[PDB]
RNA sequence: GACGGUAUCUAACCAGAAAGCCACGGCUAACUACGUGCCAGCAGCCGCGGUAAUACGUAGGUGGCAAGCGUUGUCCGGAUUUAUUGGGCGUAAAGCGAGCGCAGGCGGUUUCUUAAGUCUGAUGUGAAAGCCCCCGGCUCAACCGGGGAGGGUCAUUGGAAACU
RNA sequence: CGCGGUGCAUUAGCUAGUUGGUGAGGUAACGGCUCACCAAGGCCACGAUGCAUAGCCGACCUGAGAGGGUGAUCGGCCACAC
């Protein structure tokens, strides 16, 4: 559990939804809002919200994302190797990129990874672009990110023997 | 084919002072058109892209062809931030080179100098703006062009220079002692935008 | 016969040539056996690069030079080499 | 029937990893041993020890959590296989993200990590990622 | 001296006088998916004496044309 | 599938077709046959020109012509812009394209070439429609 | 010396002769007025027009590109939409109604052996031009020239031997 | 001579100098290249035959690549000249 006080967290829009229930006397039209939260130093978050009007639902989603941040490893400007994020319908490759050739991202993707701190990467999604669920997709694929002296205590090794 | 239209409504459209002296955005600092004072939505990121491209190719006065192809150029070099590296030949260009040196106030004026073929390159007339300049080459105005009010007004006014360029204010002649860092040129353009953006 | 002659290359109005040896028969810019040289003749003095031991070794199987590759070969020595060879 | 003895190895260790089973038993084979025991001197896995039977022995391996009961392991895949066998050359020896894993190749010069191949300079049969 | 091809092969038919019919039996991998492809080239050889039998393991060299079809010499017979 | 079955039977791809088939088909009058030749317009005669009315959620007096090309297909045009001067036995230019309302309707008319004349008062995008600048 | 008084150079003179095209409802960078009222027309898709239309036509603005700009046609991409890389088949398209079986595909453990596959070294060859890499020449670039590299399920030959 | 680069079985049969032999003749040359004889074979679901289309390549366009598309100009080879 990422504490959300002590970071500068700032917040992104990814889509504001127009949602309908109906009802006996027509339509109850709403706004869902999905928002990512993000210290742009390897901590994001997501939320939802949702509320009669769209300031509301936003403030919702913001305050949803800050109580779900994750810390995403991170080499330099980039993560430290491929990884395939997968929910529901979304499926996101996203792999190392070079310094310097910037967020080659689509999308939801884009909000994740710059409020992320990550400056340069590669990406495809390969499955529905619905923004929920790319956007959770995303994390499942930022969550099985490894560091590398992580990984070498893990298997009781030096960095330098793993690689 | 050059820009010779307005100039401080092209620094309005993208919200900073492409003469770097701030006489462009003072009064309404807002886009040009009836449209401007008042409020609009927000830019979509594509335009976010756009506008950082659209600085840059305004900065140096080039078309986008060109401006394509030496972003493309900038690409091959192997070592540095594509960004970076493509901001460092865009000052190479010998307009810039005019510019920095002091020899014009404006780079129009940088340009028109170096067309009109006031300048030499190692001694040599180069009349091409586009030309690429090497570290070290000497950057001169021609021995019929040294006496003309317009550059020697601009060698007097100018008070300051980047640190990475050489200048001697009696022979007129000056260099680029090194190449530029991100640092000394200008921060206000984010060039990983640009990058994304020709990513696109 | 073979010939070692002139291959015209460049671009229009700026003439550039490679020293080839080829049959007589093909094309001027077209089949050719191997290169044996360069001839830049829009040098004031004229500039040539010649691979002296493949020439002189096409000479002794018969190649016949070209007016011009003759005064080539004569100026780079190789026509005196060749004449002393056959002595 | 069983075509692919390596990959259903794989499948055991996956299988009990994914459930954090302490040991697991496998029919025995000479790929099968040289499999464990790359496991077992790059990290990946406890200890590993071999059974005289009457069939063929067996290896019993002893899989690796750390603190918490994390997995060291976190997947395995099969990559040559019988109905698509895999060749790399020397040159096409492939890093496993990124090198924070290994590929098991078999060469003339035995069965070894991708680090090794790449060491010798030699290539061979892709055998298994694992990381 | 320089050398022809020689490839190795079994007899499939030997109803022709002089003549025996080689399959040489190579693999191929496939160009798209890479799996390996059982190929079968056969070749006509001129059998001196009608020795090599059918079903029979032959190793042929290749010569000059020697009828329409034949292009290839038999050698050695390696398995009866 | 297996990888033996992509062996056995490999991959294949939908073939595409063009939206504009009577402009992939020239004529030789000789052999009296159709060629495979692939042209970005055509000319044709104009057998008919009026009004046609459109599917259900739109409603007007489109104009058309029916054309017959100079590769003998006979094919229904759609005459952009405001006013025209076609009539029928006129000979017009045919470029690409649908006219979503019309159903049969596969090729516009370009305006300001052969006998097709320019858009009365048209004054913004002139190049479409065929005006001079003013 | 055909080019040809051609490139080029020098001097004088005047900003004087030298810009448009498309787009601006969303996608998609760019918005307001009139005019029209399911008409006239637009449209790549979704869709606009039914008397207060940023979507039709004009104007003023604006955006994009610029001696071009747009339209049409054709190809690749986006299209993982034939998925080897890289998809699927309970209910969305998709398991033959079920068996028996020829060929084919695949196939348990192990010793020795072979070495066709596989891996690797050397040599030969894979023309020149071209992309790419260095390096020079044209005032720059295009372009040109030089030196390389790359490219084969290539052959010959020496090796390795886990795997098939 | 090995290998490689199109569609269709809603194309499976095709072949009779055809497959091989023995001589002869013929060619720069081997050879059914031709001929007279003696056999009967040859090819083919690893796609024969038929049909349709197409000059081939170095290369060119595209694509992250695997690939897909194309085969103007330049060079090589081929083929043809009412
Ligand atoms: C019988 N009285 C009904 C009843 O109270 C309905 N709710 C069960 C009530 O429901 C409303 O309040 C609604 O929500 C919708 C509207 C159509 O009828 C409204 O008035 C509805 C009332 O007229
Ligand atoms: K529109
Ligand atoms: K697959
Ligand atoms: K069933
Ligand atoms: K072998
Ligand atoms: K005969
Ligand atoms: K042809
Ligand atoms: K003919
Ligand atoms: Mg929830
Ligand atoms: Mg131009
Ligand atoms: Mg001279
Ligand atoms: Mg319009
Ligand atoms: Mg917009
Ligand atoms: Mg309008
Ligand atoms: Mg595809
Ligand atoms: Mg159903
Ligand atoms: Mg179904
Ligand atoms: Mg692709």
């Amino acid at each position: 559990y990422i504490d959300p006080k002590h970071l500068e967290l700032e917040d992104r829009v990814v889509a504001i939804n127009r949602v309908t229930k109906v009802v006996k006397g027509g339509r109850r039209l709403r706004f869902a809002a999905l928002v990512v939260v993000g210290d742009k130093n390897g901590h994001v978050g997501f939320g939802t919200g949702k509320a009669q009007e769209v300031p509301e639902a936003i403030r919702k989603a913001i305050e949803d994302a800050k109580k779900n941040l994750v810390e995403v490893p991170m080499v330099g400007s980039t993560i430290p190797h491929e990884v395939i994020g997968v929910f529901g319908g979304g499926r996101i490759l996203m792999k190392p990129a070079v310094e310097g050739s910037g967020v080659a991202a689509g999308g939801p993707v884009r909000a994740v990874l710059e409020l992320a701190g990550v400056a340069d990467i590669t990406s495809k999604s390969l499955g529905s672009n619905t923004p929920i669920n790319v956007v959770r997709a995303t994390v499942e694929g930022l969550k099985q990110l490894k560091r590398a002296e992580e990984v070498a205590a893990l298997r009781g090794k030096s960095v330098e023997e793993i690689i | 084919s050059r820009y010779t239209g307005p100039s401080w409504k092209v620094s309005r459209r993208l919200g900073i002072s492409l003469s770097g002296t701030g006489k462009e955005l003072a009064r309404r600092p807002y886009k040009p058109g009836q449209h401007g004072p008042n409020s609009r939505g927000k830019v979509s990121e594509y335009g976010m892209q756009l506008t950082e491209k659209q600085k840059l190719r305004h900065m140096y006065g080039m078309n986008e062809r060109q401006f394509r192809t030496l972003f493309i150029k900038a690409s091959k070099i192997k070592e540095g931030k594509h960004g970076v590296n493509f901001m460092v030949l865009l000052e190479q260009r010998l307009d810039n080179v005019v510019y920095r040196l002091g020899l014009a106030t404006t780079r129009r004026q940088a340009r028109q100098l170096v067309n009109h073929g006031h300048i030499t390159v190692d001694g040599k007339r180069v009349d091409i703006p586009s030309y690429h300049v090497e570290v070290g080459q000497v950057i001169g105005v021609r021995e019929k062009s040294q006496n003309i009010s317009t550059i020697k007004e601009a060698v007097e006014a100018t008070v300051g220079r980047p640190a990475f360029v050489s200048f001697d204010t009696e022979k007129l002649e000056g260099s680029f002692t090194r190449l530029p860092e991100r640092d000394e040129l200008y921060p206000e353009i984010d060039e990983a935008l640009v990058v994304e953006y020709y990513n696109q | 016969a073979v010939k070692i002659r002139l291959k015209r290359m460049g671009s229009k109005k700026s003439p550039f040539y490679r020293i080839v040896v080829a049959d007589s028969r093909s094309p001027r810019d077209g089949r050719f056996i191997e290169t044996v040289g360069t001839y830049n003749p829009l040098k004031d003095p004229a500039e040539v690069v010649l691979k002296e031991d493949l020439v002189l070794d096409w000479l002794s199987k018969g190649a016949q030079p070209s007016d011009t590759v003759r005064n080539i070969l004569s100026k780079e020595g190789v026509m005196k080499k060749h004449h002393e060879a056959k002595n | 029937v069983m075509t692919d003895p390596i990959a259903d190895f794989l499948t055991r260790i996956r299988n009990a990893n994914m459930v954090k089973h302490e040991t697991l038993e496998v029919p025995a084979s000479k790929i099968k041993r040289d499999i464990a025991e790359i496991l077992k001197r790059e990290g990946f896995i406890r200890d590993v020890e071999y059974i005289e039977d009457d069939k063929q022995g067996v290896i019993r391996v002893f899989l690796k959590y750390g603190k918490n009961e994390e997995r060291v392991i976190t997947n395995l895949k099969r990559i040559s296989k019988p109905g698509l066998r895999a060749y790399v050359k020397a040159d096409e020896v492939p890093k496993v993200l990124n090198g924070l894993g290994i590929a098991i190749i078999s060469t003339s010069e035995g069965v070894i990590t991708d680090k090794e191949a790449r060491a010798k300079n030699i290539g061979g049969e892709v055998i298994a990622y694992v990381w | 001296r320089n050398q022809r091809k020689v490839y190795q092969g079994r007899v499939v038919s030997d109803k022709m006088d002089k003549t025996i019919t080689v399959v040489v039996e190579t693999k191929k991998n496939h160009p798209i998916y890479g799996k390996r492809m059982k190929y079968s080239k056969k070749y006509k050889a001129h059998d001196e004496n009608n020795t090599a039998k059918v079903g029979d393991i032959v190793k042929i060299m290749e010569t000059r044309p020697l009828s329409a079809t034949k292009r290839f010499r038999l050698l050695e017979v390696v398995e009866e | 599938p297996t990888i033996n079955q992509l062996v056995r039977k490999p991959r294949k791809s939908k073939v595409e077709k063009s939206d504009s088939p009577a402009l992939n088909k020239g004529y030789n009058s000789f052999k009296k046959t159709q060629t495979n030749v692939n042209s970005p317009q055509k000319r044709g005669v104009c057998t008919r020109v009026g009004t046609m009315t459109p599917k259900k959620p739109n409603s007007a007096l489109r104009k058309y012509a029916r054309v017959r090309l100079s590769n003998l297909i006979e094919v229904t045009a759609y005459i952009p812009g405001i006013g025209h001067n076609l009539q029928e036995h006129s000979v017009v230019l045919l470029r690409g394209g649908r006219v979503k309302d019309l159903p049969g309707v596969r090729y516009h008319i370009v305006r300001g070439a052969l006998d097709t004349a320019g858009v009365n008062d048209r004054k913004q995008s002139r190049s479409k429609y065929g005006t001079k600048r003013p």
